[PDB]
């Protein structure tokens, strides 16, 4: 719904994102959007992607850290 | 002896002002004729401050 | 949710919802204390170098041994929690010697580094289905400078988490972040041995609180021909004044 | 440029505030309704209020410094009256923004007690949240907050719609730690040749202020001896005085 | 806070705490001291005699001997002191059995330490609120030696040390009066360096001291109270000033 | 008491005092400490300076093996009384 | 209000007292009355049977029970902690004393071999 | 936006049945790197990608051999992959001693769905915060798999793990008709994975050092290709 | 103006100095803070064990300041009604501003500013609002001016979360029960007036630490003053002193009730 007033690539699987969230409120699900529509602009592009939605989600819960230590 | 938690403070705040009066600026500067006596049944419980 | 680190912190075996467990990431913070270390590798010679944190003028500073021998062709350093070292290295050498029985040869260097890293992992299951021996994952971050025939001169960084790396020019401990950028930009692949001992006796100067002398530092250098030796004081003082005679000109 | 090098977090801040007031031609045409509310949280000494007094400088519109002491008057249903009038004048004006501070006082949680002596202040905040998200009296007004206790405050004031964005002023890192010195050090008499990459390394996890005290007190120990220019040690002799040995790490 | 209960778990800094809290318990206990020259090593300990009913022939003497060529002191609490010795001397005596050459002192201290670094590994066990001082030569060598243990499980070599109460006074007193590159060279001098190291903190008593020295040829000896009063009083002349 | 003097001569009955009166070795709590602030004023009013026509306290209970002997300091209470059980 | 030195046993409180024992001794005082007094040429041991319902045969279970021919017992308090006790008390005559002395024991050495069967269960949580 | 209990051990349930510490384990993959796999009727393969610390530093192992008809590609917490390899290095060796047979790959994942469940029941232990693939060519054709800590495994025609992945799986959702008929020509199959993984990047440009490949086939053992022997596919 | 002053005390050298340069020089010698050219400190704290002269050291500096001064307790500034404190604290940090230069002195501030918790109650929070409006005044959006606070306390670690940091208090002073050599200067000024001329030999009267502050001194000079007088003798000997010293020290709790740590 909220993405209707946006640009958006045809790349995405909206159901996976539903699966990537647990115990959210619809208001957050909106703010997941703009933080993607915004972060697209910070990266310096115009259309919207998949992963741009993702780092919106981590921008919500204040993960806010790569935390690249010793994995892999 | 100055235990540290919630609603045993409401009397501590009634305790701490009095320590001022006995050795405040003014108290030490004023409490010259005023005088004091106090009693108890124990002194293993009080502050070391009084 | 803000209480993600506040509560999932202390038990080792608690995943936090960010995926990560913290009580290992704090072990990494331990070795940031202690006194610094450096390791530089070469086609000609591996070299180490440390400070010592002069604590009092009456101690006998040959005792605190931030650098050790571990076998005739390997040597270690460590910038971490002390007592948890001597539980490490009395295992690490024991493989190399044991290996000299079951296979009669100077062990490689990485396998040793893989035996250690399969020891700190005993707050859990090791490789071969073992169970446990501790609950305190310990900060002894090593530098294993060695030689073996297949691949020449090497070093490594062995961490408590188990995962390690074949760094070429590393520096760990308190003076790392100011150094490991400085060594980022002054490591050719065509240096000498003594084009490095002076180097590691220049970074160490600027990074450390006190001034530099022989007393507050030392270093070592293995070689395929001679072996692990910890250099001498008057030998080191040779290099220190040599440096100044290079700086002013 | 006077801030202590928390370079990222400002970028999440101003992107709320000024760009939807200067360059809306980007946010709108691509198709995004920008956010209209921030929150700031970090430990103290970290510069939550600093970056907020700043943006008033670069406002290009008004600003408000709400004094939280005027919302708790001792006559019922009064403070709430002050809340709604605070906004009736806002949307009258064009493109107002607002700076609360220490809303842990007002935006506290809720409960039920037959004593409940915080009963009244609850009735004030409800003048706020009903006013922020319901039946759009809002146009272009943004909001700004600040805390040191972001756990206790009620969920309603940290829901999107109200707070579409929040920011963690975590502690600094060594590199960013240095650019704090370069700010607070310019006015000073100091010799050329100190190396900050000790001072940072030797000041573990600590805050903007506890550095500003250090830059200072390196200067004070000069005055205790009537020199005229500082040194490199007097900084170090400050650190041991501020932060304030151990054998089981060497 | 929360991180200051157990042994298994770390701060978000790196500090492990309980070990740091034991060493606070050291400092609620009487002093001790250890000095070495070239032909001698010494040890001191300020005792008490603050009670009259207590019989004094078995006075509480910090000192203990592990073998002929080794001595010991401690600090902290004594309920644990009896343990480490009772495992230490066992180990020295189960060495020459197994090897017929007595202990290199560096072998001993790595077993008094070792029993502390096992009692800081697992919860369900407590550390030792204790901190030692070793003093003894090897067999067939002259080099005088001295270490200290510490419940962290570490140890270092020391030319002069003072631990227990008010040690932060006695150290700097010994940082002047010593010099590593010209030690005392006589068994009198270490004692005089050692006695007046106690006199800063000991209310000019002389019944409140014990000194015990050590030398080669498996030599050890405790000194006489009347042999101290003349090592005491003659100093007082030297501060007639 | 501010009124039991006023309408003197006067007396009191308390159908239960064992509730707020029982020996305790110490208080590791904030609430139960106020129970002492209750009692110590009750014990104070009789013994401190006051009138004499009040015979106020008639402490009722179900047992007597629990009270504070500091309440039983002679002057406070000196006439134990017992009734049948069965 | 609670005490936070009573939910467990191995914890001392500032009056140097332990937690759960003080309440077990109340578990019996809430229980039925039982006794036994003494004489010059014999000893008596008595109690009653507060039969719950009328339909419970009050004979299939004995408050009193034999330990040795010369020794008998009775409880007051909880029941299942009696018939589980005696079944491991009379044994201990037949295990610790009898077979290595031939004969049944005195009366007090039996007690020492009960009371540590009673104290094994107050030393570990 | 408040505390929850029931999220502190794998022993306990939610008030709905969601075991949590498994739902937090398999989030861990999302901050480990990418790696992908492909199948055909006659060949299997997988592509990986490295990450480092500083440009001096060496790169991190991402494929490890287990036996000459198997392999794996991890993505996650490595110390809990070092194990599982050294669990099935044994089983694959057990069989050759006792039965002299080749092990069935689909009775290896079944041996990993178990071990990752024992830790999941009882106090102590963790859910192995890893996610790893499997490959091989036993008698029943080529194979591939995709492990998770929960226990659940699946076989399929080629998948991806890790952060920045779904750009790949959308690709491999297209060409499933194609890259399975690809038989007897490895060197173009392998050029699909390298093409796939490039869909799911953020300005990395795919250096030689960053990459590592494994492959098997009809008669080709598990052989990996890292370094200067890989620049063919760039 | 209270008559106490420097040289009414001489027990110490540094703790006097480490705040004096915050508070008493900039009214005299500020060139030394502009040549070096920094932003000086404004606000300290002074804690420690009691009987050591905290409240004292305010009434000295307030004698020799040349600027105004304010004497307070943290308990004063909480009132029953809801929202009378938080505006009160906004008054005094107003009146001092306009009447610059200025000095403030809160004492036993652990009254109000000790620590925060969630506090499902209705009285504890009005204590917080004052604690929160105060720490707005001392440093927030708008600057305060030239107002130099001085706070006191007996137990920090059991209180004081964020009111104690730089920005608000730029240093922290430690008082403790004295050492030997300080006491040589303490009683000498308490006893610069009594006759006492006979036989005292003070210099081994107070030998060890003895767990006594400077305020156990004032009592002993007192009781041993009149204990002579009750013998109808004025000038004093040692017996009159030790007859007192045994009385004071008697009250001490058995600090070494342990004696477990030989
Ligand atoms: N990043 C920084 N760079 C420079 N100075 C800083 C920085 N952060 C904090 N300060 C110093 O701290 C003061 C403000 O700190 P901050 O904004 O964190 O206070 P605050 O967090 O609002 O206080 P409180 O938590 O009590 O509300 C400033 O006066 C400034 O001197
Ligand atoms: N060096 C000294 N010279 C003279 N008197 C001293 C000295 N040190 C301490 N005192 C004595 O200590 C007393 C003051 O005690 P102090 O002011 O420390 O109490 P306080 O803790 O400030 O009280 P409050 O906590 O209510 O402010 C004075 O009577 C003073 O005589």
């Amino acid at each position: 719904i909220h993405s209707r007033k946006m640009t958006t690539d045809d790349d995405i699987n909206w159901q996976e994102l539903a699966r990537s969230t647990d115990e959210f409120n619809g208001a957050q699900l909106k703010a997941v959007t703009v933080e993607a529509g915004m972060i697209a602009l910070r990266n310096g592009q115009s259309s919207v992607k998949h992963e741009d939605f993702v780092e919106g989600i981590s921008e919500v819960q204040a993960r806010k850290s790569k935390s690249v230590s010793f994995y892999a | 002896s100055t235990r540290v938690e919630g609603s045993g403070g409401g009397d501590s705040e009634v305790q701490r002002t009095m320590l001022e009066l006995l050795n405040q600026l003014d108290g030490f500067e004023t409490s010259k004729n005023i005088k004091i006596i106090m009693a108890t049944n124990r002194l293993d419980i009080l502050d070391p401050a009084l | 949710m803000f209480l993600t680190r506040s509560e999932y912190d202390r038990g080792v075996s608690t995943f936090s919802p960010e995926g990560r467990l913290f009580q290992v990431e704090y072990s990494l913070e331990a070795i940031k204390l202690g006194s610094t270390a450096i390791g530089i590798a070469t086609k000609e010679g591996v070299v180490l170098g440390v400070e010592k944190r002069a604590t009092s003028p009456l101690l006998e500073s040959d005792s605190i041994e931030k650098i050790v021998e571990i076998d005739r062709h390997i040597g270690c350093a460590m910038s971490g929690l002390t007592a948890d070292a001597r539980s490490m290295i009395e295992h690490a050498r024991t493989a190399a010697v044991t290996h000299n029985l079951y296979y009669d040869e100077d062990i490689n260097v990485e396998s040793l580094t893989q035996s250690v890293c399969d020891l700190a992992l005993r707050f859990g299951e090791g490789a071969s289905g073992e169970e446990r021996l501790m609950s305190r994952p310990f900060g002894v971050a090593l530098l294993i400078a060695g030689h073996d025939a297949d691949d020449g001169y090497q070093l490594f960084h062995a961490e408590p988490s188990g995962t390690f790396y074949r760094y070429n020019a590393k520096a760990i401990g308190s003076g790392s972040e100011g150094a490991q950028a400085e060594l980022l930009n002054e490591w050719h692949s065509s240096l000498t041995l003594k084009e490095a001992e002076l180097l590691v006796l220049k970074i160490l100067k600027q990074v450390m609180e006190e001034k530099l002398d022989e007393n507050n530092a030392q270093l070592s250098c293995i070689t395929k021909q001679d072996g692990f030796k910890i250099y001498d004081n008057e030998k080191t003082a040779e290099l220190i004044k040599e440096l100044k005679e290079k700086e002013a000109a | 440029s006077d801030v202590g090098g928390c370079k990222d977090q400002i970028e999440k801040l101003r992107e709320v505030v000024e760009l939807p007031l200067l360059s809306p031609e980007r946010f709108a045409t691509l198709g995004i309704d920008p956010p209209k509310g921030i929150l700031l949280y970090g430990p103290p000494g970290t510069g939550k209020t600093l970056c907020a007094r700043a943006v008033a400088n670069r406002t290009d519109a008004t600003f408000i410094r709400v004094i939280g002491s005027e919302l708790v008057q001792k006559y019922v249903g009064e403070g709430a009256r002050m809340v709604r009038e605070l906004f009736e004048m806002a949307r009258t004006k064009k493109a107002c923004i607002i700076f609360f501070d220490e809303i842990d006082a007002v935006g506290g949680a809720r409960f039920d007690d037959g004593a409940g002596g915080d009963n009244e202040v609850q009735r004030t905040m409800l003048e706020l949240i009903t006013q922020l998200d319901g039946f759009d009296p809002r146009g272009n007004i943004k909001v700004m907050f600040a805390t040191n206790r972001p756990n206790t405050l009620d969920p309603a004031l940290l829901r999107p719609g109200r707070i579409d964005r929040k920011v963690e002023f975590s502690l600094p890192d060594l590199e960013g730690r240095a650019n704090i010195f370069r700010i607070h050090s310019k006015s000073m008499s100091v010799e050329r040749g100190i190396r900050w990459e000790l001072i940072s390394r030797l000041c573990p996890n600590s805050t903007g202020a506890e550095l500003r005290s250090v830059c200072t007190e390196a200067g004070m120990f000069a005055i205790r001896a009537r020199r005229k220019v500082a040194t490199e040690k007097d900084f170090l002799k400050a650190v041991d005085k501020v932060i304030s040995r151990y054998m089981q790490y060497n | 806070s929360g991180y200051d209960r157990a042994l298994s778990i770390f701060s978000p800094d790196g500090h492990i705490f309980q070990v740091e809290y034991a060493l606070e318990a050291v400092k609620r206990g009487t002093c001790a001291v250890g000095v070495k020259g070239k032909n001698c090593v010494v040890l001191g300990c300020e005792r008490r005699s603050t009670l009259k009913l207590q019989d004094t022939r078995i006075t509480p003497s910090k000192v203990s001997k592990i073998d002929s060529h080794v001595v010991l002191s401690f600090s902290g609490l004594n309920a644990d002191s009896r343990i480490l010795i009772e495992k230490a001397r066992v180990e020295a005596q189960s060495h020459r059995l197994t090897l017929e050459d007595p202990v290199t002192v560096e072998y001993l201290t790595r077993y008094v330490a070792g029993v502390q670094q096992r009692y800081t590994q697992s919860g369900g066990v407590r550390p030792f609120g204790v901190s030692t001082l070793i003093a003894g030569f090897d067999p067939r060598d002259d080099e005088p030696k001295l270490y200290q243990t510490e419940p962290s499980g570490i140890y270092s070599s020391w030319s002069a040390q003072t631990i227990g109460r008010n040690s932060k006074t006695v150290r700097e007193f010994l940082e002047k009066n010593y010099d590593r590159k010209e030690p005392p060279a006589t068994v009198e001098e270490c004692v005089k360096l050692t006695v007046r190291s106690l006199l800063e903190v000991v209310q000019t008593g002389a019944k409140n001291i014990e000194i015990t020295v050590v030398k080669p040829d498996s030599d050890i000896v405790a000194l006489s109270s009347e042999e101290i009063n003349q090592y005491v009083t003659q100093i007082e002349q030297e501060k007639q000033e | 008491f501010r009124l039991a003097r006023e309408n003197a001569p006067s007396i009191i009955f308390i159908d239960e005092v064992d509730s707020i009166a029982t020996k305790r070795f110490d208080a590791q709590t904030g609430s139960d400490r106020e129970v002492q602030r209750i009692l110590i004023e009750l014990l104070t009013q009789m013994d401190g300076f006051d009138q004499s026509t009040n015979v106020k306290v008639i402490m009722a209970t179900n047992r007597a093996d629990t009270l504070d002997p500091a309440l039983l300091r002679p002057g406070r209470l000196d006439r134990k009384i017992e009734f049948p059980s069965l | 209000m609670t005490d936070r030195y009573s939910f467990s046993l191995t914890t001392f409180s500032p009056s140097g007292k332990l937690g759960q024992i003080d309440y077990a001794l109340t578990a019996v005082k809430q229980g039925v009355t039982s006794l036994g007094i003494k004489a010059t040429n014999g000893v008596v041991i008595a109690t009653e049977k507060k039969s719950s319902s009328p339909l419970a045969m009050s004979e299939t279970l004995s408050k009193v029970s034999l330990l040795t021919p010369d020794i008998g017992a009775v409880y007051s308090g909880m029941g299942p902690d009696y018939r589980v006790l005696v079944d491991k008390s009379r044994k201990v005559a037949h295990t610790s004393y009898k077979r290595i002395y031939g004969e049944y024991p005195p009366t007090k050495l039996l007690v020492s071999e009960v009371a540590k069967i009673m104290q094994e269960a107050t030393q570990s949580g | 936006m408040f505390r929850n209990n029931y999220d502190g051990d794998t022993v306990t349930f939610s008030p709905t049945g969601r075991l949590f510490q498994v739902e937090y384990a398999l989030e861990a993959i999302k901050q480990g790197s990418v790696t992908v796999g492909l199948r055909s009727n006659t060949h299997a393969v997988l592509v990986a990608l490295k990450r480092n610390a500083d440009e001096l530093s060496s790169y991190q192992k991402k494929i490890i051999k287990c036996d000459e008809h198997m392999g794996l590609s991890l993505a996650g917490l490595a110390p809990d992959a070092r194990v599982l390899s050294n669990y099935l290095r044994q089983q694959c060796n057990y069989s050759s001693l006792v039965f002299n047979r080749k092990l069935a790959v689909e009775r290896a994942g079944h041996l990993l769905c178990d071990k990752a469940q024992k830790n999941t029941q009882s106090y102590g232990g963790r859910p192995y915060g890893v996610g790893l693939l499997i490959i091989g060519y036993d008698k029943s054709g080529a194979h591939l798999l995709e492990f998770q800590p929960s226990g659940n495994v699946t076989e399929l025609y080629g998948t991806a793990i890790g952060a920045r992945s779904q750009g790949a799986k959308t690709y491999l959702e297209r060409t499933l008709d194609t890259f399975i008929k690809i038989d007897g020509n490895p060197d173009e199959l392998i050029k699909a994975g390298v093409e796939a993984i490039s869909q799911s990047l953020r300005d990395e440009s795919l250096t030689v050092d960053n990459l590592s490949i494994a492959i098997v086939g009809k008669d080709t053992p598990f052989t990996i290709y890292d370094g200067e022997a890989v620049a063919k596919y760039i | 103006s209270p008559t106490e002053s420097y040289s009414d005390i001489g027990g110490l050298e540094s703790q006097i100095q480490e705040i004096k340069e915050s508070v008493e020089l900039p009214l005299t010698h500020p060139e030394l803070y502009e040549e070096m050219g920094i932003k000086p400190p404004k606000g300290v704290i002074l804690y420690g064990a009691p009987g050591t002269g905290k409240t004292l050291l305010a009434k000295a500096v307030a004698n020799q300041t040349s600027a105004t001064f304010l004497r307070i307790v943290g308990s004063e500034l909480i009132q029953k009604y809801l929202g009378d404190g938080p505006r009160l604290c906004r008054q005094i940090f107003k009146v001092a501003g306009e009447n610059a230069p200025s000095i403030v002195f809160i004492d036993e501030i652990d009254a109000i500013g000790t620590k925060r918790y969630d506090s499902n109650s209705g009285g504890e929070r009005e204590i917080q609002r004052t604690m929160l409006e105060l720490l707005n005044q001392l440093d927030g959006f708008d600057d305060r001016g030239d107002v130099k606070v001085i706070m006191a306390t007996n137990k920090i670690e059991t209180l004081d979360p964020a009111l104690i940091r730089p920005g608000r208090i730029d240093r922290k002073i430690l008082f403790e029960n004295p050492d030997l050599s300080t006491k040589k200067k303490i009683l000498g000024i308490h006893t610069s007036k009594m006759n006492l001329s006979e036989d005292v030999n003070l210099e081994t009267l107070v030998t060890t630490k003895d767990d006594l502050s400077g305020a156990d001194i004032q009592a002993m000079c007192t009781e041993a003053g009149l204990l002579a007088l009750r013998e109808r003798r004025m000038q004093v000997t040692a017996e009159d002193f030790k007859q007192a010293k045994e009385r004071v020290m008697k009250n001490k709790v058995e600090e070494n009730l342990e004696g477990l740590y030989l």
